[PDB]
């Protein structure tokens, strides 16, 4: 269990994912 | 310079919601791009980090506790909330708050930074009892050379913790407080110690201040030395 | 599932040299690691992130080291102030602590004072004596405190507290709370605490008369 549990946010705010590719994937903007 | 203050109750019964804020100040939580989080350290155990939220409304949540958190942000009181539910002993701990820097870039930042002071919460099945104040008199038997030493015994009293300043803080030098230890009762018992310079032990006043929040208990208790007979 | 352990649990260190200290972690962590100093009674205290990097306001004297499962955070020049529980924690997936090592200070022996202290009137009033006995500055840790009443020695029915290592001289305090009831404190009269201890050649003896 490493690597960035993404499921143990509710969702993750665009915000704090820089250039992370994988984060952009899932993020959102607001 | 930011700081964070928790203030929540010392005291819950099992089976119900333990709530806690913490009221940020020297910064705004909102506009910023920091998570703000609760950690909590159980006696005579690690810490383990609880929940965080973010001014979007993004929740970080600890997954083995994440069915019990509820954990919000109210931005315009500077505040953010933690409720966790159906508690047992096992909730019973210092809780701190903390700013939670979160970041998936070049350099991870997952770390906390800073803290809160911690409150203690305490999960019990029983009702809060004030505690009694005693005074440790000076007599011989409590000198050596030119001090000597004086104090105030706090005792039966539930839940932790009891504060004890001396002269309503002006006299903080020599002072020891001791942990509290468990007494047969199922209730605490402290003890505060000042060293003074003997020469003074009729002059000046030495007043021990207890406070004990849970039960909304403050004592002052003058210090003299025991009627020698 | 990861899991962070420390070693040594405690570790005592004289004033002024280097404590080397360790963190490991089950699976790998690359370097996502924190330590964080937690002085007793303080709000803990972010040493360092990035595995080695210090964070802003930290001395040079606290390196971080280490990758992968190894780490190692090291306290050079080592001062009293230091004495606290440090705690590491990795960020791999979440955020996980260690138990923490708690860093003692070494200092010369010191012998404590003693004090002993008769039960306040008002305490009487309600139906429980408690006498105190102090030992004041002293250093080890470890004291015998054994009560006496009438050259009658005790048994289960005292109990002590010792106070947090003193952050400047790196002492410690104890307070030992025989408890009688009322009655039987009347019953006898001669009250005595016999403390033992490395810092006294013989063991030594407080002791009062009750009402002098």
């Amino acid at each position: 269990n490493n690597d960035f549990h993404f499921e143990v946010f509710n969702f993750v705010p665009c915000s704090i994912c820089s250039n992370n590719p994988t984060c952009w994937a899932i993020c959102k903007r607001i | 310079q930011l700081q964070l203050q928790e203030s929540g109750p010392g005291l819950v019964k099992p089976s119900e919601t333990l709530s806690l804020t913490c009221t940020v100040s020297g910064g705004s939580i909102s506009s910023s791009n920091y998570y703000w989080g609760w950690i909590r350290q159980p006696p005579g155990k690690g810490l383990e980090w609880i929940a965080s939220i973010h001014d979007s409304g993004s929740i970080y949540y600890n997954p083995s506790l994440r069915s019990r958190v509820t954990i919000s942000v109210d931005t315009s009181k500077n505040q953010f909330s933690l409720k966790l539910s159906s508690v047992t002993a096992a909730d019973t701990a210092v809780y701190y708050c903390a700013r939670h820097l979160v970041w998936f870039g070049e350099l991870r930042n997952n770390w906390f930074d800073p803290w809160g002071q911690g409150t203690l919460v305490t999960v019990a099945s029983a009702s809060t009892k004030g505690p009694s104040v005693f005074p440790l008199a000076p007599s011989s038997k409590s000198t050596s050379g030119g001090t000597a030493a004086l104090g105030c015994l706090v005792k039966d009293y539930f839940p932790e913790p009891v504060t004890v300043s001396w002269n309503s803080g002006a006299l903080t030098s020599g002072v020891h407080t001791f942990p509290a230890v468990l007494q047969s009762s199922g209730l605490y018992s402290l003890s505060s110690v000042v060293t003074v310079p003997s020469s003074s032990l009729g002059t000046q006043t030495y007043i021990c201040n207890v406070n004990h929040k849970p039960s909304n208990t403050k004592v002052d208790k003058k210090v003299e030395p025991k009627s020698c007979d | 599932e990861i899991v962070m352990t420390q070693s040594p649990a405690t570790l005592s260190v004289s004033p002024g040299e280097r404590a080397t200290l360790s963190c490991r972690a089950s699976q790998s962590v690359n370097s996502n690691l924190a330590w964080y100093q937690h002085k007793p009674g303080q709000a803990p205290r972010l040493l360092i992130y990035g595995a080695s990097t210090r964070a802003t306001g930290i001395p040079a004297r606290f390196s971080g080291s280490g990758s992968g499962t190894d780490f190692t955070l090291t306290i050079s020049s080592l001062q009293s102030e230091d004495f606290a529980v440090y705690y590491c924690q990795q960020y791999n997936n979440w955020p996980l602590f260690g138990p923490g090592t708690k860093v003692d200070l070494k200092r010369t022996v010191a012998a404590p004072s003693v004090f002993i202290f008769p039960p306040s009137d008002e305490q009487l009033k309600s139906g429980t004596a408690s006498v105190v006995c102090l030992l004041n500055n002293f250093y080890p840790r470890e004291a015998k405190v054994q009560w006496k009443v009438d050259n009658a020695l005790q048994s289960g029915n005292s109990q002590e507290s010792v106070t947090e290592q003193d952050s400047k001289d790196s002492t410690y305090s104890l307070s030992s709370t025989l408890t009688l009831s009322k009655a039987d404190y009347e019953k006898h009269k001669v009250y005595a605490c016999e403390v033992t201890h490395q810092g006294l050649s013989s063991p030594v003896t407080k002791s009062f008369n009750r009402g002098e």
